[PDB]
């Protein structure tokens, strides 16, 4: 029309990687672009901002969602892991150590993405979660190689850095 | 330095660092989430407001009126740019359509206004309220109407004809005539385009996501109107960019424009959704192959004629070229043929011209190997050509294209394929086997960098050089700690910025080889500083260890930085080599896949790539490089087109989840083998392109491993199920 | 994106009357379709009303023997629960078969019944479509239109219903259970909870101005063999070009439900009883009615070559 409504802005409380942030936001505000622009958290990524590539991986109580997609207020008081979360350079999480051994990234932009939904999956696994290439749907599935990249689609890489994603993760899930 | 007779033996040649596996030097960043990305420069400009592109809802027309009252009253607002309030604009000589529209619209989502905003939200909000009126002209959206029209070259390329194609393709004892298609492709980079401008006084500084820090700050200047020196670029992170962030795009412009317009500085990120619309893609192509061979499988005949189309001005896609130097054969006539089309602006996208070219003629040379009783890889061997067809006086400066193949046909197993295709079953799979060459001209350009010994004995390396995913941060680390004879981990490497000295950029697959070329001369500099601070002949002085030595004497390089630390700006500029030589780089594609017997899907279930590129200088990062291009072939080959809609003018599957590009599941093993292909005639390093070469010929291997599963040629790619499917055995 | 209010509540009804009281108020489940489509100002509500947390994530057994699954169940939790995967196997398929598991882990069962077509254009607020603007006609239909319905169309729209649950439920004789603002309850079955396009496709479903979905009841299980078969250009995360969602007994005979070819799960009656002829007559009666495009009139054969692909699983 000739005109957009103002901000509606509520008061938000996060625990981000172990820490209590109170906030005041706009409702509009996805988690992804709080992490982003009210936190400065920079290392979950936007690549599309409409889910469709997985850039934005977070873990909200211990479940991997893509951040773009679910608002900042929907969350009040959830624990939010994010990829500084997960580690940083001087003290390096294992699936961090095994991405650089592996070489299982070029540009590092799906990066973050890929490293959160990767500790995400291997729980998922362990939880007894199914997925389409799981065929005996009642029993446990396995910790595989076709499971994993069924498990990971969700997390798009235009580098190509797949075959090496893969390795990072079998190595990481070996230990 | 002077590159201008084959390299002798030199450092480089100790090999303790270069050619090693090490390691990205930026992984730790990476991993943490810690490398900062154009959108991200939070401590550089604390309240930076946000701007919101608006992008043409037309593809071809007038811009009526642009209206920006109710966006300038919205929530938050702090203006509105147009080309209305802009004033006069320069363009860049690397853009064809105009970044900043109005009052002529020349593509669909082109950029038309931005707001700026105190949030992103409340930008976003506003550009719904911009009020763009518009009147449609008549447009051509389609390359395929265009064709018939078109049968000349452009005036600046003319074809080349070599012997008499018509006589001997006539002559010919065997042949083909067969014609391919190639839609137009979309970058997809997972970063999207971003900028961030600041302001101090004139002076101006961008950080973006750009692969070319030079050419973006020369068109960045003479888009604005500002002198050059006032210009600042920064760049040390990219998301990914395959050609699609060689030039300057409209993110750039707008923050800057934007920044100077409030007195504040903003930043502006391209809406993945407008992205495949508002910058540029691969041209689509329409490519007619006429191929013949003797009694004996020797080519005589080749003549590859390709259409594409763009907007006026723009390039064609240059889809013949390879098919001037890949296969033997007297007589051979090439030629590009241009249309005009209103879609967005055609440009580079990862192999330009050899990516589609290949998918064609690589196709093709399968139909001709198969109509003459001849093995493909065999028959590829038989045709080999070491010298320039057109000049056969002209060498390739090496050329190990048969290697390659064999190679590749020993590890992969291909005389396991069966020759009659469709024969061969994995429960409901039609599975196949297939083979393809590649093929990628290795380039040269002038490329500097500064070097630093510092006092504590650690190196620092500068230059204005990017890393966009390449790993080019731990190359140019392992050049200098081989050139200073000092461990990897104490040499640190400053990139992407304009303040540093001008390298090559990353583009034509010549970063590696010139940029690590720049700090091999840089090095040698620095070694002759070295070697005079301590009193010893460069001459007959050797590196290693953190110390220098010559004949009978001994120092350390802390000793030589007592007085301070030691510096040296040199470039790397090539003489005639390339003229005298034909430097290219080759590759041999061998792939198998399984077509679904009843639904016609495809799915890969192996890929092999042998390349021979020069000296590889990292073999992990290399390797990254050809398995990620191995996985944009299969895109390209199996899912990935950009659907035109002609009637409207545009691409219509617009984003991340409509444009489909390859995902986890897709992915087979993928093996590389690298050939030791050390090229003196390429440089002091020795080293070639690899980046590009990777991708070319994938999709046509892909494309006769289809055939061979099926019986089934597919000439338009991409070839998806449809394709298939009336075709297919009974269920 | 507009900006709207935001609103938490303690008990469904009370999320009903809200969505009564404020006039374009929506309610917000998972958000992995309605923010995709708020964010391109396709859908702009007022207000939105949180219905998670509220107790509507159960799974429950039922009296007649059967199940409740409560609306807003996270996806990945119906697919992984063990009677689900042991009585209702279809059902888990379908749902693994969609979307990727950071969407699964947000996505709800009322939610996903509930999410609108991925027609390109209908994203595109620059193009003609009639389902977002009535009467400003359809591009699909002589534009790009492979991944569009080939039956139950209109001359106004031949958009496809894209979800893979909705399949598997329509497949189950699934009953959609809602609370009206009012305060009453109704029960409508799947099978009617789809309009079709007709010269109103911006009319989609049976649902009432803030009608609240609690849950789908599914009937007592089948047995069987349960199969659910999605064809696709890649080979993950993306929707169906078909999908052949199926339930055969030890006599071939059984049910079947498609995706990918109309505006809602296609499934009828007098094909199902035809199975054990296969897959040639059940194609017969399901696609009498067909109206491809030339673009998408591949999604025929596709859908007969699966059903045939299917059966024979089935038999093996
Ligand atoms: C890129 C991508 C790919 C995908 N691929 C698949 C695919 O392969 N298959 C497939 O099936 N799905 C796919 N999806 C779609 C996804 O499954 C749906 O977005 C999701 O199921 C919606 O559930 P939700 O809870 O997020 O709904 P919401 O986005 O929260 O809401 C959807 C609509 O439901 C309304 N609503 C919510 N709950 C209630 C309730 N209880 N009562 C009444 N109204 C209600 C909302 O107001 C809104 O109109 C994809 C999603 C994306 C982003
Ligand atoms: N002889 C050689 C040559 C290359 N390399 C390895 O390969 C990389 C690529 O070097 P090169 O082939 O010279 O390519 P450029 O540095 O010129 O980079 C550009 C190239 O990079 C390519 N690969 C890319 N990969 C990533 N991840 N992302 C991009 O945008 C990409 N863009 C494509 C495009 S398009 C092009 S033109 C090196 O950094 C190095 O890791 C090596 O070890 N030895
Ligand atoms: S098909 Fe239905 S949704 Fe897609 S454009 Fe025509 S009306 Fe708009
Ligand atoms: O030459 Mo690569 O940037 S198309
Ligand atoms: S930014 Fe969230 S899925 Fe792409
Ligand atoms: S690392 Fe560049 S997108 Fe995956
Ligand atoms: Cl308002
Ligand atoms: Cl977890
Ligand atoms: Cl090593
Ligand atoms: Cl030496
Ligand atoms: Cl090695
Ligand atoms: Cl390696
Ligand atoms: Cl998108
Ligand atoms: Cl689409
Ligand atoms: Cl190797
Ligand atoms: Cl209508
Ligand atoms: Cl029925
Ligand atoms: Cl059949």
């Amino acid at each position: 029309p000739a005109a957009t409504p103002a901000p509606e802005i509520m008061p938000l409380t996060l625990k981000v990687n172990g820490k209590t942030e109170q906030l005041e936001v706009d409702t509009r505000t996805t988690l992804l672009d709080t992490l982003r622009e009210n936190l400065h958290l920079i290392g979950t990524k936007k690549g599309c901002d409409h889910g469709q590539c997985g850039a934005c991986t977070v873990l909200v109580n211990g479940r991997r969602l893509n951040a773009c997609l679910t608002l900042a207020v929907m969350h009040q008081g959830a624990e939010i892991t994010t990829i500084e979360g997960l580690g940083s350079p001087d003290n390096l999480h294992p699936m961090q150590a095994a991405f650089i051994k592996h070489d299982g990234f070029q540009c590092g932009y799906c990066t973050s993405g890929q490293i959160c939904s990767s500790v995400a999956v291997l729980k998922e696994i362990q939880d007894g979660i199914p997925s389409h290439v799981t065929v005996d749907l009642v029993s446990a599935p396995e910790t595989t190689a076709d499971e994993i990249r069924e498990r990971m689609s969700g997390n798009i890489c235009r580098c190509g850095a797949y075959a090496n994603i893969l390795a990072a993760i079998e190595d990481a899930a070996g230990e | 330095m002077k590159f201008d007779k084959p390299a002798g033996e030199n450092p480089i040649d100790q090999l303790k660092v270069v050619g090693r596996p090490h390691d990205r030097i930026d992984g730790p960043l990476k991993t943490t989430g810690t490398a900062r990305y154009a959108y991200e420069w939070h401590e550089e400009a604390p309240n930076a407001a946000y701007g919101y592109i608006v992008g043409s809802a037309i593809a071809k027309g007038r811009l009526t009126a642009l209206d920006t009252d109710a966006a300038q009253k919205a929530p938050g607002v702090l203006a509105v740019i147009t080309a209305s309030n802009a004033g006069v604009l320069g363009k860049g000589d690397k853009n064809t359509a105009r970044l900043l529209g109005g009052p002529t619209i020349e593509h669909y989502h082109q950029a038309i206004a931005l707001v700026v905003a105190e949030t992103f939200e409340q930008a976003r909000a506003a550009a719904s309220l911009v009020q763009a009126h518009y009147r449609r002209n008549k447009g051509a959206y389609s390359l395929a109407d265009e064709k018939q029209a078109v049968n000349q070259p452009p005036e600046d390329t003319p074809d080349k004809n070599v012997g008499d194609f018509d006589g001997a393709f006539t002559s010919a004892a065997v042949k083909i005539d067969a014609t391919y298609t190639t839609p137009d492709q979309s970058h997809m980079a997972m970063e999207p385009h971003a900028s961030m401008a600041v302001w101090d006084g004139n002076k101006l500084t961008l950080w973006t996501s750009n692969q070319m820090i030079d050419w973006c700050r020369t068109d960045l200047a003479k888009t604005l109107k500002v002198p050059v020196e006032n210009v600042r670029i920064i760049s040390p992170y990219i998301g990914g960019g395959f050609g699609g962030k060689l030039f300057l795009r409209s993110d750039a412009l707008l923050a800057a424009l934007a920044a100077r317009a409030v007195k504040r500085p903003v930043k502006v990120m391209l809406p993945r959704p407008s992205i495949p619309n508002n910058t540029t893609h691969r041209p689509a192509t329409l490519q007619h192959l006429r191929i013949g061979a003797d009694q004996s499988g020797k080519i005589t005949a080749i003549s590859h004629e390709s259409w594409s189309g763009n907007l006026p001005g723009g390039t064609p896609e240059t889809a013949v070229q390879q098919s001037e130097l890949l296969y033997a054969g007297a007589n051979r006539h090439t030629g590009l043929r241009l249309a005009t089309l209103d879609l967005p602006e055609g440009n580079a996208m990862r192999a330009p011209g050899e990516a589609p070219g290949l998918m064609a003629l690589e196709i093709a040379i399968d139909e001709l190997a198969e109509k003459a009783g001849i093995d493909p890889v065999e028959f590829r061997i038989l045709n080999d050509t070491q010298v320039d067809p057109a000049g056969p006086t002209r060498c390739f400066s090496r050329r190990q294209l048969i290697e390659c193949l064999r190679t590749g046909a020993d590890k992969f197993g291909w005389k396991q394929r069966n020759a009659t295709p469709g024969q061969v079953r994995d429960g409901e799979w039609l599975v196949g086997h297939g083979v393809a060459a590649g093929f990628r001209n290795n380039l040269l350009e002038k490329s500097g960098a500064r070097v630093h010994l510092e006092q504590n004995g650690t190196v620092t390396v500068e230059t204005d050089m990017t890393d966009i995913g390449t790993g080019s941060y731990t190359i140019l680390a392992q050049t200098a700690a081989e050139m200073l004879g000092v461990p990897l981990e104490q040499v640190a490497v400053h990139l992407g910025d304009s303040s540093f000295p001008v390298s090559a950029g990353s583009g034509g697959q010549w970063g590696a080889n010139t940029s690590t070329s720049g700090v091999y001369a840089a090095c040698m500099k620095l070694r002759e500083m070295i070697a005079s601070a301590v009193g010893f002949d460069p001459e007959q002085s050797q590196f290693a260890d953190g110390k220098i030595t010559n004949g009978t004497r001994s120092a350390t390089l802390h000793e030589a930085t007592a007085g301070g630390r030691l510096t040296a700006e040199e470039s790397i500029e090539f003489g005639t080599l390339s003229k005298e030589y034909q430097q290219s780089t080759f590759a041999g594609h061998f792939v198998e896949v399984g077509v679904h017997s009843a639904t016609g899907e495809v799915r890969v279930r192996r890929m092999l790539a042998v390349c021979a590129a020069g000296r590889i200088l990292n073999p992990k990062t290399a390797r990254s490089q050809v398995i990620g291009a191995m996985t944009m072939g299969m895109g390209a080959a199996l899912m990935e087109e950009l659907a035109v809609d002609d009637r409207l003018g545009y691409f219509v599957n617009h984003d991340m989840a409509g444009y489909e590009v390859p995902v986890h599941a897709d992915i087979p093993k993928q093996e590389v083998i690298f050939l030791d292909d050390t090229d003196p005639i390429s440089s002091p390093m020795k080293a070639k392109g690899v980046g590009e070469l990777g991708l070319c010929g994938v999709s046509a291997a892909i494309a006769n491993a289809v055939y061979n599963a099926t019986g089934i040629r597919v000439r338009d790619y991409p070839i998806t199920l449809d394709k298939l499917l009336d075709k297919l055995p009974d269920v | 994106m507009k900006a709207f209010t935001y609103e938490r509540v303690n008990t469904p009804a009370e999320a009903a009357l809200s969505a009564q009281r404020v006039p374009g108020a929506k309610f917000i489940a998972g958000g992995t379709n309605l923010l995709d489509l708020m964010k391109l100002e396709i859908e702009t509500p007022t207000h939105l009303i949180d219905v998670n947390g509220l107790g509507l994530d159960k799974i429950e057994v039922t009296d007649a023997g059967g199940l409740r699954i409560g609306a807003l169940v996270r996806n990945t939790d119906l697919a992984a629960h063990e009677r689900v995967r042991r009585d209702y196997a279809v059902l888990s398929r379908a749902l693994l078969a969609g979307a990727s598991g950071q969407l699964r882990n947000q996505a709800t069962t009322a939610g996903n019944l509930l999410q609108r077509t991925r027609c390109p254009y209908f994203y595109d607020t620059n193009q003609p479509c009639n389902k977002r603007l009535p009467g400003s006609g359809c591009a699909a239909l002589e534009g790009f239109s492979r991944q569009h319905a080939v039956v139950g169309v209109s001359e106004a729209c031949i958009a496809t219903h894209p979800s893979d649950m909705a399949v598997a439920m329509r497949l189950l004789d699934a009953v959609v259970e809602t609370i009206t603002p009012e305060g009453k309850t109704r029960s409508i079955t799947l099978a009617d909870f789809y309009h079709p396009p007709g010269k109103t496709p911006h009319i989609e479903t049976a649902l009432l101005p803030g009608e609240l979905i609690v849950a789908v009841t599914l009937p007592p299980p089948l047995g069987g063999k349960h199969i659910y078969r999605k064809v696709r250009d890649r080979a993950s995360y993306a929707f169906a070009l078909v999908s052949v969602a199926a339930i055969i007994q030890p006599d071939g005979s059984g049910r079947v439900a498609l995706g990918g070819v109309a505006h809602k799960p296609w499934r009828i009656e007098a094909a199902d009883a035809q199975l054990s002829q296969g897959a040639q007559a059940v194609y017969d009666t399901l696609f009498a009615s067909a109206h491809p495009t030339a673009e998408n009139t591949f999604k025929l054969l596709l859908a007969k070559r699966t059903l045939a692909s299917v059966l024979a699983e089935a038999r093996a």
